[PDB]
C-alpha cells in the first residue's frame, strides 16, 4: 500500500521533454504510477474538483513557463502540498516567476533569471567553455540513507540555477550542496556585489518535510534528469582527473523519486496502552508515586507492507510544563514499553513521544493523565514512634472514669 | 463555585467529596478542592436536600 496514490500529473513546457527524459518516465511508470502528460500552459489543467484532489502527485518539468494554465496557481499548489500531495519541481536558467515564488513559500530561494552556477575548478571536460557544467562530488551529498539510497554513487552532473536555503525555516533539507569553490552569479557580469550563493551555501537539490508530512523536492537543473546526463560519461576538465564510464545521475534520481512519493521512510503509530502495574485497565486517576507501565507500537512501511519498526532511539517523556522524566523505550515483544514511578508532585501530566529523525516521518503522540494526591484513608496509621502519644490519651480516659466512681461515693 | 460543589457532594457522598481533586481548573497545576474549601455552606444545603 502506497501512502500516496499512483495518480500523477506531469506538466511539461514542451512535449519534446518526454522523449528527452524517456528513461526517467519509464522507470517511474514501471513502479505502477499512472502518469498523465499535459502542457503546462494548457487551459484545461485543474487540481481540485468539488474539494477533492484529482491527482496525488505533481511533477512540474516546466522551467520556462511564465504562467500556469487553467486554475493552477501558486496558492493552489500550496493548498495541494498542505493536503499531503508530493510535488517535484525542476528549474533552469530560464526560470519564470511562478517557480521562484513557489520556492519562496517553501523557504527555498531561487537565484535571479539568467544566472548559473559557476565552478572553475571542477567543471567537466565536455563543458562548452563557460565552466557552468559542474561535476558534483558525492561528498557534498547529504548523509541520509533513506533519502539518497544506501548504495554509493558516482559523480553526478548538474547544470542549472543555484538556490539558497532560508536559515529561519528548520524543515529545509540541504540534500546536495555545491563545491567550496562554487558560487551563483551572472557569468558575463563581473562580481561587484556579494554572490547570492557562495561556497557550500549554494544548493543544487533541496527537500522539504512539511508538518503534515508532505514532501517537495526542488532541483536546480532540469537537465539532471535528462537521458543525456544519465548515459554520458564524466571526466573533470582539470588534469589528473579519472574518467568514469557512467554518471551517478540515474541512480540518484531513482532514490529521490522514491522518497518524494512516500515509498521510503514512512512510519505509523498504533495503539498506546497505559495502566497500573498488575492491572489490565487504566485507572481514572493515578496516585502520587504510583508505578505505571506505558506501551506503544510503531510500524514502518517496507515494500508496501507494514512491519514492526526497528528504531531503537525512541524516548518517552512525562511532562507537566517541563519534562520531569525522560527515558528510552525498550523494544520488547514487538512493542516499545517502559515501567517507571510517577513523580511526587500532582498535576495534569501528559505522556509524550516525539520520535523525529532525519528522512523519516515525524511521529508525535500525546495522552493526558491526571495524578492526584493521597487520600486521607491511605495515610499511615499506628506509627510506632507515636506510641507515647497514644498511651497518654488512653490513660486520660481511664483516670477520669475511676475518679468519677470514687468521687461520687466518697 | 459553591453550586458546583454542592451538587458534587450530594450526588457523590461526603467521603468522596472530602477527597475530591479537580483537574478541570488551573490547568495544568490542578487544585485540591477538598482541602482548600470551607464545607459549612455545602453541608447545610445537602442535608436539607436529603
Amino acid at each position: 500500500v502506497c501512502a500516496s496514490g499512483p495518480r500523477t500529473l506531469v506538466l511539461l513546457d514542451n512535449l519534446n521533454v518526454r522523449e528527452t527524459h524517456s528513461l526517467f518516465f519509464r522507470s517511474l511508470k514501471d513502479r505502477g504510477f499512472e502518469l498523465t502528460f499535459k502542457t503546462a500552459d494548457d487551459p484545461s489543467l485543474s487540481l481540485i474538483k468539488y474539494g477533492e484532489f484529482l491527482y496525488d502527485n505533481l511533477i512540474i518539468f516546466s522551467p520556462s513557463v511564465e504562467d500556469f494554465g487553467g486554475n493552477i496557481n501558486v496558492e493552489t499548489i500550496s493548498a495541494f502540498i498542505d493536503g499531503g500531495g508530493s510535488v517535484l519541481v525542476a528549474a533552469s536558467s530560464d526560470i519564470g516567476d511562478p517557480l521562484r515564488e513557489l520556492g519562496s513559500e517553501c523557504g527555498i530561494e531561487f537565484d535571479e533569471e539568467k544566472t548559473a552556477v559557476i565552478d572553475h575548478h571542477n567543471y567537466d571536460i565536455s563543458d562548452l567553455g563557460q565552466h557552468t557544467l559542474i561535476v558534483a562530488d558525492t561528498e557534498n551529498l547529504l548523509k541520509a540513507p533513506t533519502i539518497v539510497g544506501k548504495s554509493s554513487l558516482n559523480p553526478i552532473l548538474f547544470r542549472g540555477v543555484g538556490m539558497v536555503a532560508d536559515p529561519d525555516n528548520p524543515l529545509v533539507l540541504d540534500i546536495l550542496t555545491g563545491s567550496s569553490t562554487s558560487y551563483s552569479f551572472f557569468p558575463d557580469k563581473p562580481i561587484t556585489q556579494y554572490p547570492h550563493a557562495v561556497g557550500k551555501n549554494t544548493l543544487l537539490i533541496a527537500g522539504l518535510q512539511a508538518r503534515n508530512n508532505a514532501r517537495v523536492i526542488f532541483s536546480g537543473s532540469l537537465d539532471f534528469f535528462s537521458d543525456s546526463f544519465f548515459n554520458s560519461a564524466v571526466q573533470k576538465a582539470a588534469p589528473g582527473s579519472q574518467r568514469y564510464s557512467q554518471t551517478g545521475n540515474y541512480e540518484l534520481a531513482v532514490a529521490l523519486s522514491r522518497w518524494v512519493f512516500k515509498e521510503e521512510g514512512v512510519l505509523r503509530v498504533g495503539p498506546v496502552s497505559h495502566h497500573r502495574v498488575g492491572e489490565t485497565a487504566p485507572p481514572n486517576a493515578y496516585t502520587v508515586t504510583d508505578l505505571v507501565e506505558y506501551s506503544i507500537v510503531i510500524q514502518q512501511l517496507s515494500n508496501g507492507k507494514w512491519v514492526p519498526f526497528d528504531g531503537d532511539d525512541i524516548q518517552l517523556e512525562f511532562v507537566r510544563i517541563d519534562p520531569f522524566v525522560r527515558t528510552f523505550l525498550k523494544k520488547k515483544g514487538g512493542k516499545y514499553s517502559v515501567q517507571f514511578k510517577l513523580p511526587d508532585v500532582y498535576g495534569v501530566f501528559q505522556f509524550k513521544v516525539d520520535y523525529n529523525r532525519l528522512g523519516y516521518t515525524h511521529l508525535y503522540s500525546s495522552t493526558q493523565v491526571s495524578v492526584r494526591p493521597l487520600q486521607h484513608t491511605q495515610y499511615e496509621r499506628f506509627i510506632p514512634s507515636a506510641y507515647p502519644y497514644y498511651a497518654s490519651a488512653f490513660s486520660m480516659m481511664l483516670g477520669l472514669f475511676i475518679f468519677s466512681i470514687v468521687f461520687l461515693h466518697m | 463555585f459553591n453550586y458546583r460543589t454542592t451538587r458534587f457532594l450530594a450526588e457523590e457522598g461526603f467521603y468522596k467529596f472530602h477527597n475530591w481533586f479537580d483537574d478541570r481548573a488551573w490547568y495544568p497545576l490542578g487544585r485540591i478542592i477538598g482541602g482548600t474549601i470551607y464545607p459549612g455552606l455545602m453541608i447545610t444545603s445537602a442535608a436539607i436536600y436529603h
